[PDB]
């Protein structure tokens, strides 16, 4: 009945702990046929997907298993931790953005050590060196996927995120300051910025003689219109707050008096 | 009971259709009434179309000498028959089970930047439609002149039958038609007549619009229309220069008095520009001149 | 937390739907529909809205999914760039029926919005209220609640002209 399934799960978990994932995935796929005839199966599948450099699926599985009420609170928090870790270093895309939004909307995410990086990725902020250092410290070795020549995927993705987020604070920036803010050599900063602009990820242009990369222009008349709109929004909100925090009194009496 | 226009009775519509009075007279329908929602739907669809032409259908009913339009929907048109009629039938079938009981009463399409009139193809299409399915009406919208003039440019026309020659009686307000569409406007101008257009809305719509104006004035106060339409004015100036060239050629020798028409077009464009400037002058006086 | 922009066309659609159903059936009746629009980054913008077909069994509302997918293909034929965003209804404060219908809707899109209009109101503010669903754990049970979002009004020139023309309804400098 379930003895064979339990033995298969035990063998798969032992092979996974032995860093032999091929046989574990094969055994999990074989046992999935008999699984439906009847909790730990989902955990094993999520672990297998995590071990195959497929991070968005593992994150989704871990999040959907974090809501199981038949599981202890600590294990639910651990599953949330795994989902967050797989989401942060998952490949960039729309599904990753939806996953980040779902995790940000979760209150239980506020008691984890990787929540700050989740907030910085979702809200388009600059991730400094120390935060990434601690994140790499808390990562398990199979997560750190690096090419043979180097160029760690996580570090490159963090550099791209930092440069995109710095595109929203600066009107223009030199190469030296961009390399000091990304903590990379200025030549590498110029190369990364040029590559990013070429593929259409960003809007901007590079003046090499001046050594300046210029982001969006923010022209004058549309800026004037936007500032006018914001000022009128302030007026409307102030009136709403005055009227809803202190009725009768000034609000309605002066409204009527102005009408009269 | 302003909402009574929204109540639909099928028996009266069947009786009117079976006792068609429009088959005897020809200048029968002279009033068009459009709901606020339908008009807004057409305007948004035409604006979303861009600089191209978009066409859709128009559901509604009839009431005496009045054509009432209640809703609309957009045909795909990426097509006359085939795809367009498949979409029409499927949409009507889908919408009949959610509360939309009315059937088609017309078709609408946009004329971006060259007025509201029926070309030769539009006249032929309207003749074909009125031959088989009656009553019918053709609504033409200019989504670009609406922004420039601050006025909704819309016109509901109905086409005279072939072989009928009405005796004059055409007011024919002046329309600034571009040079390449003047000839098309001339041959087919007496084959159709325009219906006077009015608009209506319900009570909840009125209340919602009144409550919406309390926060919608911000967008009016921060419009800056001088930048939203900068290519339209350039095209208008090009057409006006060509018309001036033709009027000069007419002057060198020796429409009627083409100089007057060119002057009218120049005046319209210039007045639109000055209106756009004075709006910004008012904004500058209000907001920037409070220098503390 | 997303930032939502609203178009007056959606409010007109909802009000017209309510008026039509109330006039046809003879008594005021709650309506249920859908919203479409475009999301850029974290900013949502609700453009249009189409009615939806639903049934009532026992005391619960069941959304007809086949009709929804038919209408989804129909609107995708025309508005290619527009995407499903959430649903709308008419009423007052959120109720457990809205929770049940939102649970039903969540099977279609991961994070739908919830728009509620109040057709019978006494205050001097727009009765449109926008909510998002947030999952929570209470006494070891997984429930969901509504968190309200602050919405604005989208700026479109043709939309502004049309709404102004509708609101007023009757020289050149003058
Ligand atoms: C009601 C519609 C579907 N219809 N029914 C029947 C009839 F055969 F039954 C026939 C028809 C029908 O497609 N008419 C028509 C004719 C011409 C155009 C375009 C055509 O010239 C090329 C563009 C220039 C133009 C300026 N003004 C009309 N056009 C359109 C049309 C309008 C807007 C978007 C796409 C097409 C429709
Ligand atoms: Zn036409």
């Amino acid at each position: 009945v379930d003895y064979k399934l339990e033995t298969y799960l035990k063998i798969a978990r032992l092979y996974l702990e032995d860093d032999d994932p091929v046989q574990a995935e094969a055994y999990i796929n074989r046992a999935s046929l008999l699984q439906n005839e009847s909790i730990h199966y989902k955990v094993c599948y999520a672990r297998v997907l995590d071990y195959r450099r497929k991070f968005i699926e593992a994150a989704q599985r871990y999040n959907e298993l974090s809501y199981k009420t038949i599981v202890h609170e600590s294990e639910r928090l651990e599953a949330l931790k795994h989902a967050l870790h797989c989401t942060i270093l998952a490949s960039a895309g729309q599904q990753r953005s939806r996953m980040l939004a779902t995790l940000f909307k979760d209150e239980r995410c506020q008691q984890l050590a990787a929540y700050g990086i989740l907030e910085k990725m979702y809200l388009d902020r600059i991730i400094r060196g120390n935060q990434l250092q601690e994140f790499a410290a808390m990562l398990m070795p199979h997560q750190k996927a690096t090419t043979a020549d180097g160029s760690s995927i996580l570090d490159r993705a963090v550099i791209e995120h930092n440069l995109l987020s710095a595109s929203k604070l600066y009107n223009n920036i030199t190469f030296e300051e961009l390399g000091a803010l990304l903590e990379i050599p200025a030549a590498k900063a110029e190369k990364i910025a040029s590559q990013m602009i070429t593929e259409g990820r960003m809007n901007g242009f590079i003046d090499q003689i001046d050594g300046i990369v210029h982001f969006e222009t923010r022209e004058a008349l549309p800026t004037w219109d936007k500032q006018i709109q914001s000022l009128c929004f302030q007026v409307n909100n102030l009136l709403e707050k005055i009227s809803q925090t202190a009725p009768e009194w000034t609000a309605q009496a002066m409204e009527a008096q102005m009408a009269q | 009971s302003i909402d009574e226009i929204y109540k639909y009775d099928k028996k009266q519509q069947q009786e009117i259709l079976a006792a068609k009075p429009w088959t005897k007279d020809h200048h029968y329908f002279k009033y068009c009434k459009i709901s606020a929602l339908a008009l807004l739907k057409m305007v948004m669809h035409a604006r979303s179309g861009g600089n191209l032409e978009v066409m859709g259908l128009m559901l509604g009913k009839v009431d005496g000498e009045t054509m009432i339009i209640m809703d609309s929907f957009a045909l795909p048109v990426e097509n006359a028959q085939a795809a367009a009629y498949e979409y029409m039938a499927a949409y009507i079938e889908n919408a009949k089970q959610v509360g939309r009981l009315e059937n088609a009463i017309g078709w609408y399409h946009s004329h971006p930047g060259y007025g509201c009139w029926l070309s030769g193809i539009d006249v032929s299409t309207q003749m074909l439609n009125q031959q088989f399915q009656e009553p019918f009406v053709a609504v033409v919208i200019d989504p670009t002149r609406t922004i420039s003039a601050g006025k909704v440019n819309l016109g509901a026309f109905r086409t005279y039958p072939k072989g009928y020659k009405p005796p004059d009686e055409g007011p024919s307000e002046y329309q600034t038609i571009p040079l390449n569409k003047i000839e098309d406007f001339g041959v087919h101008c007496k084959q159709y007549y325009a219906l006077e257009v009015s608009y209506f809305k319900s009570s909840l719509d009125r209340k919602l619009l009144e409550l919406l104006w309390n926060k919608y004035w911000v967008n009016t106060l921060s419009s800056s229309s001088l930048l939203t339409n900068a290519d339209y004015t350039t095209g208008q100036v090009f057409d006006l220069s060509e018309k001036l060239e033709q009027s000069e050629a007419q002057l060198g020798r020796g429409s009627e008095d083409k100089l007057a028409k060119a002057t009218r077009d120049s005046c319209k464009t210039t007045i639109e520009a000055i209106h756009g400037l004075m709006s910004q002058v008012i904004k500058d006086k209000l907001f920037n001149q409070i220098n503390i | 937390s997303v930032s939502v922009a609203l178009h007056p066309l959606v409010i007109l659609n909802i009000s017209d739907h309510w008026i039509r159903m109330r006039s046809q059936e003879g008594r005021p009746v709650q309506v249920i529909g859908a919203l479409i629009g475009k999301q850029e980054g974290r900013n949502i913008e609700v453009m249009n809205s189409f009615e939806l077909l639903s049934h009532t069994v026992e005391e619960k509302i069941i959304i007809d999914k086949e009709y929804y997918y038919t209408k989804e293909e129909q609107f995708k034929q025309v508005f290619k760039e527009l995407e499903f965003l959430g649903w709308y209804t008419t009423g007052g404060p959120p109720d457990p029926s809205d929770i049940h219908v939102h649970k039903q809707v969540c099977e279609i899109i991961e994070s739908p919005l919830f728009l509620k209009l109040n057709p019978m109101t006494k205050h001097t503010d727009l009765p449109v209220s926008v909510f998002e669903s947030v999952i929570d754990i209470i006494n070891g049970e997984a429930t969901m609640l509504f968190a309200e979002l602050t919405y604005t009004l989208a700026t479109e020139e043709a939309e502004r002209i049309g709404v102004d023309h509708v609101a007023r309804m009757t020289s050149t400098v003058a």
